[PDB]
């Protein structure tokens, strides 16, 4: 079975082709003692009090290759417990990944991990295909970054790809801040995970933010309780929908950026007029940060308001969209006919790392 | 605090066979002659957790052991209808309350040596009775580390 | 055989590694004539009428080094009858012992007593390990002081260690006072020992203090008799359980402090949320003052009431807990593999007293 | 004359506009008997042995309004001995105070105390203005909390405000702990005040902490004596500078947080690049916990090390910075032209509590 | 221990006039017919402490009294160059050593009644001679409560 590795800014997802879900999901972080020489993933996270933590992927782009190799090492040997030299490997990449990074990735797989074959796939394209479409726009929002990626007949349109450096991690921080305003103080990293858990379980996107604020002021109907690990029960009110509102209004975080609905709209407008209709009618949500209840409806509403009146708007929110990228890769790599599509070690030895551009794009 | 008890090479080898090669499901360690941690029992890859509990206790109610287990459980990611199989290695210190003080001291003071020798273990579990070693108890501890 | 010396505020315990119990247990006191130049231990205690008695250890901390040296001299030459220059020596220390004190202790062993090797161990950690645990919280209550000491994977958590300057000696004084109220007058030091003996033989911890008070008022069923050395028989009633109640309610002694159950709880709460569960489930009692019948049950009850409802509570009261610290040291120091763990005289000569921090912690 | 009330987490400062210093400074605490129905301020503090003490303000945020009303009642009638219905009232608030709290405060002043007019001012902004600046960053450290508050042209930048739940009270506790290690035991609340007094009189911030530690180890030149109320003289050594070091190294208290220098730096970095230069050149210290000798120099040193090399660094430590907030309010409220800036009772009756946001911000 | 002596309403009224209204500087109380504490002397707001000492002693060297005073003094906060005016109410029990035992007993056993009736007094002062009632002595006691 081939190995499938989705390289996220904040989370690494890894498993075996053909599986319905990744086997391993862990933070993409490397920790080193402030005063093993290094810790990776959950282990690093559990020792965060004494470690300096770094992310080798920043907003979808690998910026630290030494640490990235450690992440992959940890993925293959510690999480999946396999020898990579025995398995073809499919890796995902973010949109707009530099060519040099792609080549470096290819080099490390063949030369450092000695994989027999490898393939690189764009995260947004996998997600789109997994939805049965070849033409549409993907709003991909993970832990570290959000992208709008227009795709036409299977080809991403680089000129029209937009990036918002706002995603799940930022929202967790934001929630921490506004909970503090309510009187709950979460100051430690461990506590941050608790807040993340609160966010993922209790937060939602309001259809009408102002109306929801009014409701929250006049009634306790929107309040939910959360039991902390120490047994204390806290009550969360309008923080539930204020937190993800930051996606639509980045100003909540002090960012001078357009929200995800406007960004999506702007991405479509950067495309040729003849394909815009298709993009409006095929907006696919992907990534963990798109799992908020109500987000699809809110997107539908907001895009309808921005688009020409005659335009059909369709937001697609697959249920499995948390792992859509990985699932797409898993299915693809499990096909017997896909075996011919791999970059082989032999091909790499003959053509060098630049072969990745010919075989995968 | 350390006892000075050493870890045999076989322990490291067996550990690699479980972690990397997935040749075995679990291993039980004991302290030989109060001097060195060594391998007592190695179970095949298809062995179940119940067998692990039986093996770690097999030498009597007052006997202490260490146990390494490659634990498999189903994990459902929030928001996804799909359960994925997770595998995590844990290392258990088994020191029953019925054990004599000398044995308890020996095993507790030697545990760190074993931990340092077995790099990559996800969770260390302390157990003094079955309520702490049960599948449910262990799984709960392992899940507590699951990145949401 | 190595020598093991447990340095208690009120009692010194000493013996040979491998033994099941200390060979010598004596008061940690030095006496000097008010008007040999000095007397130590039982001898000092027997001459207390004409001596000024001092404790070189106050609430677990050595405050008088001259007197401490006399205690050790007395330990090695008078009680154990050995030459320390021929034996490695394991010494115990209280939690939060200053670094300077540790170094001074190390200096005195190598330079004054010329021991070939030495090791220092924390009292609470030894007790925890002796129970087969590396993670838990120890309630250590001796003659002079009570500590709650959370330990995680063999490391004490200094920020969460709490001290209650209330222990056995205070209880003896308290018992004297309340016996006086009953009409028994113990005014001399010798008589104080009698009271100590009464306390240790007859006193117990009530599960429900109020109910027990009611029972004592309505029946003589709780009364016990004690024969004094002069043959007189005295009857002790509700003093039996009022005395140790002072541990749970320090106000009985006029102290504005939390009882040992609250202190334990507070210590746990000072720790990270992720380890609290382990601490609740692994509370170990240690020290002579924890030998009261009923204390474990009472602790169980009180902590259960304070802890979150979902929390598992387990109080561990080993039978040998009177000497758990010493026994732990005895076993450790008797292991052949432990020989490599000693600070040698050579190492001390090379690195100075600061070597104790590297080798023992 | 208008009344000026600075609402601190640990201390309430109150007086008349135009005065050079507050008339009343007292603990912001309410006490109730464990077994008058309640005691406030110094009275509560003097009876702390028999009272349960609570702080209605936690880390700058009012969390108990019933108790807060008692504090204000005590301020007006007991400390200042005035009828609030006859005086306009200026109240200060911490940065990031919730809107709801501001409104509640406004409601209580007009409806419960029937003040004819009121104004709310942000503590950090008052302090900055009192220094003759409208642009800068304020490090405000009181009894209960420390804030870094960047201000640009008179407007606080909420996204860049950082909070450290470490301040004077924590330091007092810390000093108690490390004095205990030296052999001095302060266990009672009354004794805690003594320690506070020791801290405020004798403690200082070392320019170089490691060097100072070395000096303290090699000489007694840094030792100072303090006479206790009972006449006993104690000697304080390296505790003098270890205590406030906790501000720069919160790990001394077991906190996983950045020190005040790093926090200040981090706050600046959260601001727009174009104003950072101004913030570096205008760092204003404010609050009682900033009164340590040497703190300004230490801050200067630490920020210089963190900032770009070309950046001008200026730390401003006004002499009156203990009460800078109150003094700023006193001066402002004493101006005849400020009278037009008040929220009047009439305006409140017409617009409700939300008027505070329009008139004061 | 209590004598049963009651406190007149006028005492409470006068107390409020001093504490809240700042109408008066101090008041001297006495026990009328051994039955009730009542107001003897009320001094204007501009009265000084020396006048208070004179008034409380005015009835003779063996006479006991109570005195309430709104005391003003300058307080310099550590670290601040600015002295602020502080005002604290104190209640003094004046029982000179020269007083007869009966009077001493009466006033000492009635003091608590007065304390309970006058809520908000910051400091209670016991004085048997001038060394205990002097401005310096009183100020020292009042400052002892000053939050550093």
């Amino acid at each position: 079975a081939a190995l499938v590795v989705d390289n996220g800014s904040g989370m690494c997802k890894a498993g075996f082709a053909g599986d319905d879900a990744p086997r391993a999901v862990f933070p993409s972080i490397v920790g080193r003692p402030r005063h093993k020489d290094s810790y990776v993933g959950d282990e690093a996270q559990s020792k965060r009090g004494i470690l300096t933590l770094k992310y080798p992927i920043e907003h979808g782009i690998v910026t630290n290759w030494d640490d990235m190799e450690k992440i992959w090492h940890h993925t293959f040997y510690n999480e999946l417990r396999v020898a990579p030299e025995e398995h073809p490997v499919l890796l995902t990449e973010a949109p707009l990944n530099p060519k040099a990074n792609r080549e470096k990735m290819t080099q490390i797989m063949f030369e450092t991990f000695n994989t027999p074959a490898m393939y690189v796939a764009i995260q947004a394209v996998l997600s789109l295909y997994a939805s049965g479409r070849t033409t549409g726009i993907v709003l991909d929002s993970g832990d570290g970054v959000s992208h709008t990626v227009p795709i036409y007949e299977g080809y991403a349109l680089p000129h029209a790809i937009l990036r918002l450096d706002l995603a799940g991690r930022d929202l967790t921080d934001y929630l921490m801040k506004i909970l503090t305003e309510r009187g709950y103080s979460f100051t430690t990293t461990a506590e941050r995970e608790i807040v993340r858990d609160i966010k993922e379980k209790l937060c939602y996107v309001a259809l009408d933010f102002e109306q929801e604020m009014a409701t929250a002021a006049s009634s306790s109907s929107l309040e939910k309780s959360y039991e902390l690990p120490d047994g204390q029960v806290i009550t969360i009110g309008n923080e539930r929908f204020r937190c993800p509102e930051a996606l639509f209004q980045p100003s909540f975080l002090g960012m001078e950026a357009c929200g995800i609905h406007e960004t999506t709209y702007n991405s479509i407008m950067k495309c040729d007029v003849d394909i815009r209709k298709d993009l409006y009618a095929n907006t696919v949500l992907s990534g963990g940060t798109t799992m908020y209840p109500g987000i699809a409806d809110r997107m539908q509403k907001e895009i309808t308001a921005l688009a020409p009146s005659t335009m059909k708007i369709k937001i697609i929110a697959p249920p499995e969209r948390k792992y859509s990228v990985w699932i797409g890769g898993s299915i693809l790599a499990s096909l017997s006919t896909f075996q011919q599509m791999w970059i082989s070690k032999q091909e790499y030895d003959e053509s060098g790392p630049s072969i990745v551009h010919r075989k995968c794009f | 605090m350390a006892s000075g008890v050493t870890v045999s090479d076989v322990c490291k080898t067996t550990y690699e066979e479980i972690k990397k090669d997935k040749k075995h499901r679990y291993v039980i360690f004991y302290i030989r002659d109060e001097k060195q941690i060594d391998v007592e029992t190695v179970a095949d890859r298809n062995a179940e957790y119940d067998q692990f509990l039986e093996d770690i206790q097999k030498c009597g109610p007052g006997e202490c052991r260490y146990g390494l287990f490659d634990f498999e459980y189903m994990h459902q990611c929030q928001g996804t209808s799909e359960s994925s199989k997770k595998q995590k290695l844990f290392l258990m210190s088994w020191c029953p309350d019925t054990a004599k003080v000398k044995k308890k001291m020996l095993y507790s003071s030697s545990f760190d040596a074993l931990k340092k020798s077995l790099v990559g273990v996800q969770k260390y579990i302390q157990a003094t009775d079955l309520s702490e070693a049960s599948r449910e108890a262990v799984e709960e501890k392992l899940r507590a580390t699951d990145r949401q």
